[PDB]
């Protein structure tokens, strides 16, 4: 169950890739 | 430091895509000292 967490395009291509690599 | 370099060419394609860098290298790596 895929659930959504929302920012604001602070740093999604920065801290989305440091969500990736630490996950 | 070369060797920091090479290695870095040497597994980056093993990689391709995602993994700044900072201490998530492309390659796997723990140090052992004295």
């Amino acid at each position: 169950g895929f659930v959504a967490g929302v920012i604001n395009r602070e740093r999604i291509p920065t801290f989305e890739r440091m969500l990736w690599r630490v996950c | 430091k070369k060797l920091r370099e090479v290695l870095h060419e040497l597994y980056k394609h093993l990689d391709s895509s995602a993994a700044s860098q900072q201490e998530y290298y492309p390659y796997v790596y723990y140090k052992i000292d004295c």
